[PDB]
């Protein structure tokens, strides 16, 4: 499954 | 940071004359990820091209992989910004 | 933060006439998380329409939904007593939001 | 034999064609089992794998909410990475961010990466240790303290750790009879120069090595979930090694 | 028969905290996430919290950030909503809602009503 929180980004 | 894809044309099964098959281009270590890749027989691009979709290794390369039905010229024809001309490779038997 | 915004606010049409609500989305949304509900006055909300387009269980046939990415539609085809409720519109494409809700009354 | 779960995510910006095209594909082993396409009509998760159809509409559900929240996210790191290098609006730039786990022959957690690249080029990557950050130029300092000021290299870690491997164990128990198989590479020689093949083996793991006395093409997909390769010396044996060999092949003409 | 049973609401004080209950029969609780959406009386709803199937993954509404705490409990069937420094902003009837999905189910519970005042 994916990642659901830790996606944000730059 | 731009890359010369490597490209390879096989078929999935032993190529047999009056055998059903597929033809593969394999375009391989591009950057960027836009490229133009068509299945051509005896000249005439096959309309029927479905290609598996887009991924990359660990380099941050691309690939990706044309694959029609066929019959055992054939080729595969790759536009790319790093290749000035499209670079057109021949199908064949051996390798 | 997905904002959904409905119109009219109230909807005042005598009944056999036809209903159109609208429900905007502040961003482009899947048509999948679009669900579209119907609340009597002393009762919980009921789920009309889900996926934008598909009925739910037990649905008249003149309740429909329509559109894609940010604008939506449901349309009553003929309003009968019954229909007569506040209509809200819900995305699930992140958490939840409710739209304000059309309340549609007889003239 | 050690499996690992990947994600590849590819966002790319089209100036004035309409909003970046973003890609993302889940990878167990070497074969693909999900897939999002921003063009595509569904803007769903899609299934790519005969066994992960038998997930319940749920999973979906929850696929699709993270993967649009990844596109999102991508979505605004172009513009994000863009003012940060001070590039020109005009040109296209690439986005491309890894993630995934890896179990050992014993199923328990081994490795974990998590990597984020712009242009091509490495732009920050997670560490060995999952508690810290790798940034090479100027913005990827900004990026990793905005990064640290979120606290988001702990949730990365406790994902890949339990989740990842979790759900990489399910995904294998469900997919037994395709994901935990060894095909032996169908091996021939073929003179004109000796081509070594290999053919029709899984997974891509193999080598082909060419000894007098005691080219070569990266494995290419056949198409229907098997590998092929082959090595050329011009003029010797030919030996093939596979993780499903009981032993390696040896071949002369 | 798929149902959702509230219970813990009345009149309470400002500054005071209250527990909702939200027992599910008839459907298998452990695999959906779950959410509480209030309504106030007159007013359109408005979603309060969300927990994730496992309990890993919660979120709240901006206006209850920081006050409320979703928890869920599989082996007793329960949702939990405890909410703290309740204010006048926070009356209305609150719902326990297994919703928000594309395959079209939705069970709504009977909705518990929540005043504020002195
Ligand atoms: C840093 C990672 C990232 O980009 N995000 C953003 C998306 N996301 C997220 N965020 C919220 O917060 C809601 C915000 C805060 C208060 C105001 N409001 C707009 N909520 C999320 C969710 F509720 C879900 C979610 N949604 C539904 N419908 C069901 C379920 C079970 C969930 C969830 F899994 F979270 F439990 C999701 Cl998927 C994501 C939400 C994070 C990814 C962080």
């Amino acid at each position: 499954k994916l990642v659901v929180v830790g996606a944000c980004g730059v | 940071i731009q890359r010369t894809p490597k490209i390879q044309v096989y078929s999935r099964h032993p190529a047999e004359n009056g055998k059903s098959n597929f033809l593969n281009c394999y375009v391989s270590g591009f950057h960027p990820s836009d490229i133009e890749v068509d299945l051509l027989k005896n000249g005439e691009r096959i309309e029927k091209v479905e290609h598996s979709d887009l991924s990359f290794s660990k380099d941050w390369s691309f690939y990706l992989l044309y694959y029609t039905e066929f019959t055992p010229e054939y080729a595969c024809r790759v536009n790319h910004v790093t290749l000035s001309q499209p670079k057109i490779v021949k199908w064949d038997r051996d390798m | 933060d997905i904002v959904m915004t409905q119109s009219p606010a109230t909807l005042s049409l005598s009944p056999g006439e036809r209903a159109t609500l609208s429900c905007r989305a502040s961003q482009s949304l899947s048509s999948s998380f679009l669900a579209w509900y119907q609340q009597k006055p002393g009762q919980a909300p009921r789920l009309l329409i889900y996926g934008a387009s598909s009925r739910a269980t037990g649905i008249p046939d003149r309740f429909s939904g329509s559109g894609s990415g940010t604008d939506f539609t449901l349309t009553i085809s003929r309003l009968e007593p019954e229909d007569f409720a506040v209509y809200y519109c819900q995305q699930s494409e992140s958490a939840l939001t409710f739209g304000g809700g059309t309340k549609v009354e007889i003239k | 034999g050690s499996h690992s779960m990947r994600y590849f995510f590819t966002s790319v910006s089209r100036p004035g064609r309409g909003e970046p095209r973003f890609i993302a594909v889940g990878y167990v082993d070497d074969t693909q089992f999900v897939r999002f396409d921003s063009d595509a009509a569904s803007q769903r998760m899609e299934p790519r794998a005969p066994w992960i159809e038998q997930e319940g509409p749920e999973y979906w559900d929850g696929e699709t909410r993270k993967v649009k929240a990844h596109s999102q996210t991508h979505r605004v790191d172009l513009g994000t990475l863009r003012g940060y290098y001070n590039q020109s609006e005009a040109g296209s730039h690439t986005v491309q961010r890894m993630y995934g786990c890896d179990v050992g022959s014993d199923w328990r957690f081994l490795r974990g990466y998590h990597q984020y690249a712009y242009d091509g080029k490495d732009y920050i990557a997670l560490k060995e240790d999952l508690r810290s950050w790798t940034a090479a130029d100027m913005a990827a300092q900004t990026t990793k303290h905005k990064w640290e000021a979120a606290h988001v290299a702990e949730q990365l870690r406790a994902y890949l750790e339990g989740t990842c491997v979790e759900w990489l164990r399910r995904y294998l128990e469900n997919g037994k009879e395709t994901l935990q198989r060894t095909d032996a590479p169908k091996t021939h020689m073929t003179h004109h120069t000796l081509r070594c093949w290999a053919l029709s083996f899984y997974p891509a793991e193999i080598t082909l090595t060419w000894q007098r006395d005691g080219e070569l093409v990266e494995t290419r997909p056949a198409g229907d979930g098997t590998f092929q390769k082959w090595a050329a010396v011009v003029v010797y044996t030919c030996h093939v090694q596979h993780e499903g060999l009981p032993k390696p092949l040896t071949l002369r003409w | 028969e798929v149902q959702l049973l509230e219970s813990g609401g009345g009149v309470v004080q400002p500054g005071r905290s209250l527990r909702l209950s939200c027992a599910a029969s008839g459907f298998t609780f452990s695999s959906y996430g779950m959410h509480w959406v209030r309504q106030a009386p007159g007013k359109g709803l408005e979603w309060v919290a969300v927990i994730s199937y496992d309990g890993s993954n919660k979120y709240y509404a901006d206006s209850v950030k920081g006050r409320f705490t979703i928890s869920r409990d599989n082996s007793k069937n329960t949702l939990y909503l405890q909410m703290n420094s309740l204010r006048a902003e926070d009356t209305a009837v609150y719902y326990c809602l297994y919703g928000g999905n594309s395959y079209g189910m939705d069970v709504w519970g009977q909705g518990t009503m929540v005043t504020v005042f002195n």
